[PDB]
């Protein structure tokens, strides 16, 4: 059996992981109080992949809700979902991290870390086979993006074997709603490349256009993005969950999509996205799930592939569908379009079908891609965080953390040598 | 989506514009409250409470008019910030208005036209609504036309202006102010129509039966005649023609931009359900010299280009065979270099019924702008009466006196004489 | 037999409607084409002493 | 069985086009919604030619709707068939073109072309096999004259060996809706020459004349004149559709008709057109419809045939109807009035034979005609064009958009080559 | 209905390789009795008791009745008239009830006919084929239940009318390049034209050469 | 590319003299073979056998196949069409393992075809050449690997009308003495194109002498 341990980080991450634990338990059948009231069987077959068993079929979620400030999961607990939650997973601070990576990497985020790992050691050993684990968060903000990079290099050195994906919010190319954010997304990205094995960049405005052109949404909250963030967060670890003819779990996406160990920086997207008008009109087959993947549109971050080459390329399918009719697009991808796939490697798709499609669907699929392209996101955050290191523009929040000016310049180093290793397989 | 802002500057600007959204309330659903009880966005926003605030902008210098309507029937639709009043009017006065009033007075209009237009998703042009004759729609508007010209080019201005009548007239410098705000309306407007208070007390006399007619009962007939103008901007029809299509369909070269308007069915409760009229009668009022709106006759001149606008239950099929009989006839001439002649538009909406007003309400109308060569002589008479005046030097230290130079007289003159040679020269073999 | 009519008294008019929805009233009951109704022809059809 | 795709343009093509896909629902059985109800396993089977299957069942029509207002785009959704079409299909301008051919073709024409196209694309790659194109428009204003012959010059670019055909409505020659009117029909029939493989000349007051005369109508809508057009543009694609004796597709019907590449100008007709208490008493026999379909009044092109010679004639026959009263009927045309045939080729009649008739009708026939009588159009547009070019009426509105003198006096010279080469004939 | 006569007569040419006969047929046969040379291979097909289901019973269709029907230019299935030429093969198939006796008195009544020419070259011209099965009607056709009938199949000079009337139709169609634009733009050149025409001038004067006495 | 098959044929003319075969063609014997006149010699190259690196795995062809490839209007490297002019003489030289029998046999149906016209004068008209060696295979060449490889040389009548329009083509630059002054102003009589004129037109009566 394989398990995976959830974690959170910040306002961000405690959002979004409450959604994601909506619609899993929307997925696999399991009421607000936790007990089950599904229809079908396979729904409570693989239910430990993500739920721990309580007394009398009652299921709570294997997550821990972390935070340096105790008014972001009040709103988490008395949310729709929020009873089905372990209280003691609740970890919470007195003072927030204030938008302050050293803050929340060095000073305030320390002197919480031995709980957090103490809840994920009491969550862990109840694992018979652990698969690995998994973080959302934002590297914009103090606490998501210190408290995540901390924990991640805590639980990578004690857990060295196991999967580690993040679903990082990475900042604003047109319009950022921080202003010191160059600072810790500079901070957060140099930690995530030497500790995480899979790491997915969600951008809000890529979400906005989205929700705007394709799902015709005039006003959207934040929960009509994390709807979207987490479909294809959860049609990831589809067939860890449910059979199907072709698997993939998180160890199979990992190993055919990082040929490089620095290049695990992946885009996600989701394939059937239909507005409420135009759902009748449009039918549902596979080539109509694979035009829409490899669109430029439905990208949930602000990279465009016309501007790189597809690295490698992953497609995870769900329901019940035709080997051809999901080979010969695979095929007709990569025949099609030749200039924007490396040519040394000469199958750049991986494929899986699992058989149980989402709720309420015939059909969906979800994208997963490395591209070279992912580049001119690191360039910007490179160039906006010199245009400020130069003259120094909020050192001051930072030095009196006891962090120095070579943290800053070797994080800019390390930035420089990632974008010349995409640039020089490109 | 299709958006115009309408400017009213002067009295006759603002007199001629309540007319205007009386007519613009009541055939929408509009209450002049702004409650209602392609259609309506282009000329009212909307607040999200349900009302309904105007795309329009009432500029005078005295504060008499505008601030009459702050206090009438209509206080609550338009907004309080869009009503622009000054202390000094400009005294009949071009000079006034284009030096030393208007200058301290343009940096709020433009500045209210530009928080309008943020607001707009499509603009599709500005109606100017002034007077020649006066010194506010002579002096203030002209200016502004260039400078909402300088930042915003290519969208249509059409005006809409009270040329002075030939033998009426409410004034003494109203040749000036006729004279030298022609310089910068040649340059800066797209195309102008034009109509003469005589003709209009010519048609509440004639047509409808009317004798002492008010300023309100000329403004009716020039409001429908605007509704009708956009009328299908704002309602479905069959041949829908935009503010930017009369701009390509009747003015052949960009100096010469005057057509005529002329209403076709004007007439009484008593009189007009007694005949029929659908689309020969009208369309053949409308090519008449009676019901022509500017005192020159178009036997005179030769026709350029006519646009036809057509209003309510129409076929299009008795259009052409209307269009048979003005083209046949041979009183009716057109200049050889246009052999096509006409554009026509049909609209699905009949025009509205006025309380209050004198028009009856008929199923059915059709608004002629026909741009022709006949206009020339009121130029020609226009500018004989400002040289009958200009050598004696009357009533000129006025505006040497108010920031200007003596010579601008002499550019004015030699530009419409150049204006006048173009007439000449259009109109030849 | 007209299905709109735009000179009568309603108020509404629409006038990219049709006047005839179709051109005759004439229609076969039911279509077939002439080979196979002249190939389905093949489904159509003692003394005293022996 | 192959399928082809229709274009819209402008005001003219919206109408026409609207008209056009509710006569053919009508006649393959498809409701305003959209779901098949009709009752002959005829009626479905050819209907991937102009609709593709959604799914549940309902049919979308393969159309693109452009325009640079969008006025007409919600006028056109208001429709009784408004529903029909697809959302994603209605690709409109926030401001107009106001009848000028140089800001329909170069300035506001030009930047919207880019989605025109991208909707073309993406429809046609999911096409199975793409016979040929189809347009409506009109070639007195800014938008059909203009964008339509840029959509027509780069769809010719991408896919040369496609069909194309063009279903112009040419300006009328005693009513003018427009006095730029020969300022756009030069410049659009200038580029039609070169672009088009089939086009056809409809004009208004011929089908005025053709309603008045033969429905008995004094007072016809827009909607009965766009169902007279349809009613051609559905009679040529009848053998793609439905069985016939004598099949002939758009391809065949070009062979048969043009002799020389710049030759594909034709003047359309209806054969059974009488009023409605006259069709009860009227036998519809093979004779009825020859003798009025050949009359000099049967045409939708203000040009008499008399007055020229035939080139080619095409006849497309629909209903249950012997072979021997067709072919003897267009021989005895051919026969007795032949000093209105060239006898350079002796057969100028191409037979075509379908076995379903138009809903209502018993029997049918659809006319296409090649005719040296087409110079009369051009020559009166020519003599317009030149009588208002001398004076550079109107020109700045065109020479202020991106343009020169050289452009209309290369196009005044390609139209007098046409109509030289013409006369060469007769 | 015409396709209803192909196949009958294509049936008739097939009959004697399924059903018993006097005389049977092969279907090589016809080539070494109908063509005198490689390039002359056109002969013409015609079918005698072609007469409706209600007029059928009122006339006495012997042999004899039946034979003369095939040479009469009226009955013929080409539009061209045997008087044009002269005839150089002949093949006759009958069928049904028919004694050999009486074909042999119908085809020696052919011979005494001097509106009917054989050419010189050719002094036999006939040949027989007896089949005994009659022609199967269809329901709901057109032709009636026939006790016997015959199908022609005769070579003759008089169809080069016909191809001087397509290649005159050729000339006055190619004379100034009509349709050529679509026949050399996929994969063609220009000479192929002249190469047919060539060819087809060769046939006409080797059928004039032929018909020499 | 464009050069490589001409060195093909270059190699093919001197394939008989540098190994066996059955029948040798020396340098000096097509010098007789072909030229009939003593002005008339510009013959006409033909490779008939050509395909690409793909097409070989499927078809064999054989040697009636490749001699009527030979007299195929779309393989001649002169853009004349050849049915305008009557064949004089030929030479075909085979390559490769071929039989003799079958170059006959080809011979017989060459000559019994229409679309081949050939002079009265000439009965005999070709000259056949069988080496026992195939072309080799280059580097980075397009050709196939053909085991039996023809090459054709042959003078035809149809070559008149190629530089019959060379002449108008001279004729409409010397009716106003276009681009001469860089021909005269080197050393050249400016009458000199005359006295070649005369000799094309000699040129071409000679080859209207022999269509007869
Ligand atoms: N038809 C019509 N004409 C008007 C109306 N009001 C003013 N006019 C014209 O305007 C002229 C008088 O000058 P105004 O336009 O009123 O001058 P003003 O706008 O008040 O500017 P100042 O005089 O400087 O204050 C008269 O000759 C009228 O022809 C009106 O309500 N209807
Ligand atoms: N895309 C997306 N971004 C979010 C959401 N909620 C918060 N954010 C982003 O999170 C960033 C701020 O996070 P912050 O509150 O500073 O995180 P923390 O202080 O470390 O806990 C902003 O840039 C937001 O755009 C969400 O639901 N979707
Ligand atoms: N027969 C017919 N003519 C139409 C229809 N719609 C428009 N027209 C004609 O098209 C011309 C105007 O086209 P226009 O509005 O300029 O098209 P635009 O390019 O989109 O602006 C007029 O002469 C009308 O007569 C229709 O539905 N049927
Ligand atoms: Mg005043």
């Amino acid at each position: 059996m394989r398990e995976i341990v959830h974690l959170q980080a910040g306002q961000c991450g405690n959002q979004i992981g409450a959604k994601f634990w909506e619609v899993i338990s929307d997925e696999h059948g399991i009421d607000p109080t936790g007990t089950y009231h599904g229809d079908s069987d396979l729904q409570l077959e693989r239910i430990n992949v993500y739920y721990n068993e309580a007394t009398g079929g009652k299921y709570v979620p294997r997550a821990v809700l972390v935070d340096l400030e105790p008014g972001t999961m009040d709103s988490v607990r008395s949310g729709p979902f929020g009873q089905i939650f372990r209280p003691d997973n609740f970890v919470f601070g007195q003072s927030g991290a204030g938008n302050n990576w050293a803050k929340g990497h060095y000073t305030e985020g320390a002197e919480l870390v031995d709980s957090v790992l103490d809840v994920v050691r009491k969550e862990a050993e109840s694992c018979d086979c652990l698969q690995g684990f998994q973080l959302t968060h934002s590297l914009g903000g103090g606490t998501g993006s210190g408290m995540g990079t901390l924990l991640i290099s805590k639980i990578r050195e004690e857990y060295p074997d196991r999967i580690m994906n993040t679903f990082s919010v990475v900042p604003s190319p047109k319009v950022s709603d921080t202003v010191v954010e160059p600072y810790n997304a500079t901070l957060s990205v140099h930690q995530l490349v030497e500790n995480t094995d899979e790491t997915y960049c969600i951008d809000n405005e890529a979400l906005y256009d989205i929700c705007f052109r394709t799902l015709k949404l005039t006003t959207p909250t934040y929960g009509d993005l994390n709807h979207l963030v987490s479909a294809t967060m959860s049609g990831v670890t589809t067939c860890l969950r449910f059979p199907g003819q072709l698997n993939a779990d998180l160890r199979k996406l990992a190993v055919n999509m990082v040929p490089f160990p620095r290049l695990h920086f992946f885009m996600p997207g989701f394939a059937p996205l239909t507005s409420r008008g135009s759902q009748q009109y449009r039918a549902l087959t596979v080539p109509e799930l694979t035009q829409q993947m490899f669109d430029a549109k439905n990208m949930m971050a602000a990279c465009d592939p016309r501007h790189g080459r597809y690295l490698t390329v992953a497609a995870v399918f769900r329901g019940r569908m035709s080997m051809k009719e999901v080979d010969e697009q695979m095929l007709n991808v990569q025949n099609k379009n030749s200039s924007y796939f490396v040519e040394w490697i000469p199958n750049n798709v991986k494929t899986a079908v699992c058989d149980i499609p989402p709720r309420g669907l015939k059909m969906s699929a979800t994208f997963i891609g490395n591209s070279t392209a992912i580049q001119e996101l690191f360039k910007r955050i490179s160039e906006q965080f010199t245009a400020m290191f130069r003259r120094k523009a909020f050192l001051h929040w930072y030095t009196g953390e006891g962090m120095d000016e070579m943290e800053f310049t070797e994080a800019e180093s390390n930035m420089n040598d990632l974008v010349s290793e995409y640039q020089q397989y490109q | 989506m299709r958006e115009c802002i309408s400017i009213h500057v002067g009295q006759a600007g603002v007199q001629i514009g309540n007319a205007c959204w009386e007519l613009y309330c009541l055939e929408h659903g509009i209450q002049p409250d702004g409650q209602m009880p392609d259609s309506f966005n282009t000329f009212f926003s909307e607040t999200g409470a349900g009302k309904h605030v105007p795309r329009a902008v009432f500029v005078d210098l005295e504060p008499t008019v505008v601030d009459e309507v702050r206090t009438g029937t209509y206080r609550q639709l338009f907004h309080p910030e869009q009503l622009i009043t000054g202390k000094e009017d400009a005294a009949n006065n071009y000079a006034r208005g284009h030096y030393t009033i208007g200058k301290e007075i343009v940096d709020l209009v433009l500045d209210r036209i530009r928080k309008l237009a943020d607001l707009c998703t499509g603009l599709q042009g500005f109606l100017i609504f002034h007077s020649f004759g006066g010194g506010t729609g002579s002096g203030f508007a002209s200016l502004l036309m260039e400078r909402l010209s300088v930042d915003y080019g290519k969208k249509s201005k059409l005006e809409f202006a009270i040329y002075p009548a030939p033998q009426v007239s409410t004034a003494v410098v109203e040749p000036y102010n006729s004279i030298l705000t022609t310089h910068t309306t040649l340059e800066h407007s797209d195309c102008a129509f034009m109509v003469d208070n005589e003709a209009i007390y010519d048609i509440c006399r004639r047509n409808l039966d009317i004798e002492r007619p008010t300023y309100t009962n000329l403004n009716r007939l020039i409001g429908q005649i605007v509704s009708s103008i956009t009328a299908s901007l704002r309602f479905d029809g069959a041949l829908n023609v935009d503010l930017t299509e009369f701009q390509t369909n009747l003015v052949p070269y960009p100096r010469i931009h005057f057509p005529l308007a002329t209403y076709a069915p004007v007439i009484s409760a008593e009189k007009a359900y007694h005949e029929q009229l659908s689309v020969a009668e009208i369309t053949n009022a409308c090519f008449e010299p009676a019901n022509q709106m500017v005192k020159c006759d178009p036997r005179h001149g030769k026709y350029m280009a006519c646009c036809m606008l057509y209003r309510g239950d129409v076929v299009p099929k008795d259009v052409n065979a209307a269009i048979a009989t003005i083209k046949t006839k041979r009183t009716i001439q057109f200049v050889d270099w246009c052999p096509t002649g006409f554009k026509v538009g049909i609209n699905y909406q009949p025009p509205t019924v006025v309380p209050g007003g004198d028009l009856a309400k008929v199923q059915r109308a059709v608004c002629m702008l026909s741009n022709t060569t006949a206009i020339a002589e009121a130029w020609a008479r226009l500018d004989h009466k400002l040289d009958l005046m200009y050598a004696k030097r009357a009533f000129v230290h006025w505006y040497v006196g108010e920031g200007m130079e003596e010579g601008e007289f002499s550019e004015a003159r030699e530009d419409l004489a150049a204006l006048e040679k173009d007439y000449e020269e259009v109109g030849v073999d | 037999p007209k299905d709109y009519d735009i000179e009568g008294p309603e108020e509404v008019k629409k006038l990219c409607n049709s006047t005839y929805r179709r051109l005759g009233t004439s229609e076969p009951p039911v279509w077939i084409s002439e080979t196979r109704e002249k190939m389905a022809q093949v489904c159509l059809n003692k003394a005293l002493l022996n």
